[PDB]
């Protein structure tokens, strides 16, 4: 059966400014099958009330989802998205870079 | 909601008959007609999707979505078309049909050799009745109830003696009372002047 | 050929306050099942339909006392509890498939005729009598008409048939499409029905020929209580008869 | 420009639970407007854009009845295809259906489509003539014969050419504020030293709608692909989109490079330059 | 608005 691993981008809704409220996004796409685990992390710890979009899919049938939560970036807090999927031998973690 | 005239319609054998329904809901897109014989289930005749016309043998169904008016025509009507005709419709969100209330059609048989007679039948030793049979009258005749309490009259019915292409109309009357005579029996009805009374 | 839709019971006459169960087996292989009812007051109407045993549209279900289930693909039930006189109707089950429904075809069962009565003491079976041919008719037409009269029954769940020499006949038979009422004034009036059977004069005049008018009546069953004087008016056959005779 | 309405229906087998998980979503262009999730409590189709909220109860009852019926046929199809492929009842599998219609900028019918997939691979599709099917393998041939015999394409073509395109136009009008808007990209450039001999220029497009956009790098007025990279366009979460394109350049030559941005919301293509 | 009332099975 065809399995495709997810592509992951972690980024803010608005240009990040320290102390100013924003949304952290983790966009996962290009994956199959559709079962997937996505957590957003703050200094290594799961953020608890994360929401996500309704499952949809692209022209090639692969799935995509947006996970997101409100947050307030600071100088020293590190944010990341951690994804698990059958294609992965271990969960993949992608750090947020405010310029990407 | 669908409007349908109940009739009844009575037509002579060979006539063209027109049935129709009107509706309000512009979401209806599928329009059907059924025939139902009395005491039986509904049998689909004709079905149309687009506003438009379909023929099948003696039947033609039509739909006009602007007027919200649908119709069924029967050419060369036959006794065996005698039935209730129902229209039904739906949209595309559900298989639920909405039916009109039905129109009753009676197609009167053509009787080629009328011989209208009124007979007394050997009433039962188990039965306080007299029975009078009015039979062999043509389909131009209609029949009517008694004028009183004590006397019962059945509407005309047609039998087919299959094996000798032969049909006859009959109606039956009875009553317990002393007054009751076959000469008196059918007095509320316009019956043929040449109807045969016997001794 | 293969079975069509089978419904049961064909007839039910019952006292209000009880539970009624209507049952349907759809044509095997069909994956849609429809329940309809038909009454004099409201005509023909969908109560509910199922696809793959799940209820899809129940907008026509009464809001109280009616429940419909489909526990497997071969069996559906509609229950009414407690029943009321206004539930009296013919209930029809139908089944179909997508490709048939796209041409608006569905397959109907024969119906359950239900009468829910206020009071079972109004139930009466028919008295049945046969009237022999008029001597005049024979002589004028060379034909002979027997008449059967079924009278005094309530409710009107009767099926009348003619039997000659112990075989059922259809040719020559005419039975009223509807029963008539003995007291049209009166609600809960009893009913009467007539039928005719016509044969050649020669066939009537043979004393070897046996005629019988037969009426099946649907009434009370074993479960119904009955304490009245008169005989319990159960489901039953009542008949009358006559022998041919030359003169 | 053009517009589309599309519906997406995914069902996933779950051996050891009672029923598959079924998720449906509808979109106009890049904007989602309804959803259904078989596992959620409401058991209704639900609004996901403000402009469908004005549809009345008959709309919502019908849409919910149709989507629930669609969950049951997906459930059956999972069992049927399992049987066709002789696959274990132990595994999880996926069925996917999508269909829709497009209109041109005149808003007349341009095309319709319907595609179905099993385990993420083409299974059966309607051809563009909306009369015929293409089947991926022998299993799908059994399906295709079934759908021809049942006249499925006729039903579907009537909808795609009529209703689908009519209700699309209805939605474009009722949601005109958000659906017929174009949000021009906010655009800036970034610079980072990567290698002693080199640096990255990253050209950003932000808050744009619709998602369609093209970003290209040139050097001396001459298109570049070497040492460039373009990220997949991504949702911002507020109805808008984002994208960037980067190039690494020998450091000291930043002024030879120019980033070019085309989007429907721009009267004319933009040119951006790094301004130290 | 979705195609309906529903789909044929595969």
């Amino acid at each position: 059966m065809i399995q495709r691993t997810p592509k992951i981008q972690v980024y803010s809704r608005h240009p990040a400014e320290n102390g100013k409220s924003n949304f952290l996004n983790c966009y996962v796409s290009g994956f199959h099958p559709s079962d997937i685990e996505v957590d957003l992390l703050k200094n290594g710890e799961r953020i608890e009330k994360v929401e996500h979009s309704d499952l949809s899919f692209s022209k090639d049938w692969s799935f995509y989802l947006l996970y997101y939560t409100e947050f307030t970036p600071t100088e020293k807090d590190e944010y990341a998205c951690r994804v698990n999927h059958v294609t992965l031998s271990q969960p993949k973690i992608v750090k947020w870079d405010r310029d990407m | 909601e669908v409007e349908q005239d109940p009739g009844p319609l009575s037509v002579p054998e060979g006539a063209i008959v027109s049935l129709n329904c009107t509706y309000s809901n512009s979401a209806f897109q599928y329009f059907m007609w059924y025939r139902q014989y009395s005491r039986k289930g509904p049998e689909l005749l004709m079905y149309t999707y687009s506003s438009g016309n379909k023929e099948d043998g003696r039947f033609t169904a039509q739909v006009d979505k602007s007027s919200k008016y649908i119709s069924l025509f029967i050419r060369d009507s036959q006794p065996s078309d005698s039935a209730t005709y129902l229209c039904a419709m739906r949209g595309d969100s559900s298989y639920k049909l909405i039916f009109g209330s039905g129109t009753r059609l009676l197609v009167r048989p053509d009787i080629q050799n009328p011989d209208p007679a009124v007979y007394q039948l050997r009433d039962s030793k188990s039965s306080d009745k007299s029975v009078c049979l009015f039979t062999d009258f043509d389909s131009q005749t209609n029949v009517s109830q008694s004028k009183d309490s004590d006397v019962y009259i059945t509407d005309k019915c047609v039998l087919d003696m299959r094996s000798m292409d032969f049909k006859s109309n009959s109606a039956v009357a009875w009553s317990n009372k002393s007054d009751f005579a076959c000469a008196n029996a059918f007095n509320n009805s316009i019956i043929p002047e040449d109807t045969f009374f016997p001794s | 050929m293969d079975a069509g839709v089978i419904q049961s019971p064909r007839h039910e006459v019952t006292e209000m306050g009880q539970q009624v169960t209507l049952r349907c087996k759809p044509i095997s292989g069909h994956d849609y099942l429809f329940w309809y009812r038909q009454t004099m007051m409201r005509g023909l109407e969908l109560l509910i339909y199922f696809n793959n045993n799940v209820p899809i549209d129940d907008s026509g279900m009464p809001e109280d006392r009616f429940s419909a289930k489909m526990p497997n693909a071969s069996f559906s039930t509609l229950k009414i509890q407690p029943s009321e006189p206004r539930d009296s109707a013919v209930y029809f089950c139908a089944s179909s498939l997508w490709e048939k429904l796209a041409k608006n075809i569905q397959y109907f069962g024969a119906g359950t005729r239900l009468s829910v009565l206020e009071d079972l003491k109004n139930v009466f079976p028919p008295e049945v009598a046969v009237f022999e041919p008029s001597e005049a008719e024979i002589s004028h037409t060379q034909k002979a008409t027997l008449v059967c009269l079924a009278t005094g029954f309530y409710p009107d769940h009767v099926e009348l048939s003619w039997w000659v020499n112990g075989k059922e006949v259809h040719s020559g038979v005419c039975t009223d499409p509807q029963p008539l009422k003995e007291q049209p004034a009166l609600n809960d009036s009893r009913y009467a029905l007539s039928s005719r059977l016509r044969v050649s004069a020669t066939f009537w005049q043979d004393p070897r020929n046996h005629f019988r008018c037969q009426v099946q009546f649907y009434g009370l069953s074993e479960n119904d209580e009955w304490t009245q004087d008169r005989a319990k008016p159960v489901t039953q056959i009542v008949s009358a008869e006559a022998w041919g005779r030359a003169d | 420009g053009s517009h589309s309405m599309r519906y997406f229906f995914t069902s996933v087998s779950r051996p050891g639970r009672g029923e598959p998980r079924f998720i449906a979503v509808g979109y106009v262009d890049d904007t989602q407007f309804v959803r259904f999730d078989s596992d959620a409590a409401s058991q209704r189709m639900e609004p996901r854009a403000p402009w469908i909220e004005q549809e009345g109860p008959e709309y919502w009852d019908g849409e919910t009845r149709k989507v629930k019926a669609h969950s049951q046929t997906h459930r059956v199809d999972l069992g049927t295809l399992r049987g066709y492929y002789n696959q274990s009842e132990a595994g999880s599998h996926t069925v996917q259906r999508m269909y829709g219609c497009d209109v041109g900028s005149d808003w007349r019918f341009l095309r319709g489509y319907h595609q179905y997939a099993y385990d993420g691979k083409d299974y059966i599709a309607l051809k563009e003539d909306l009369r015929s099917w293409t089947a991926a393998d022998m299993a799908a041939q059994t399906t295709k014969h079934k759908w021809e015999a049942a006249h499925v394409a006729e039903q579907l073509r009537a909808y795609l050419e009529g209703t689908c395109v009519e209700w699309l136009r209805r939605y474009l009008e009722n949601g005109k504020e958000t659906l017929q808007r174009t949000d021009a990209p906010k655009t800036h450039m970034t610079h980072h030293a990567v290698s002693d001999h080199e640096a990255t220029l990253r050209c950003w497009a932000l808050s744009f709608y619709p998602a369609e956009i093209t970003l290209t790098w040139q050097r001396d007025g001459e298109d570049q692909t070497q040492d460039t990279e373009l990220v997949e366009t991504r949702p911002a979460g507020d109805g808008t989109f984002q994208k960037w394109a980067a190039v690494v350049v020998p450091s000291g030559q930043e002024q030879r490079y120019t980033c070019h941005v085309q989007h429907e919301g721009l009267p004319k293509p933009l040119t951006l330059r790094w301004e130290p | 608005r979705q195609f309906g009332p529903d789909w044929i099975v595969a």
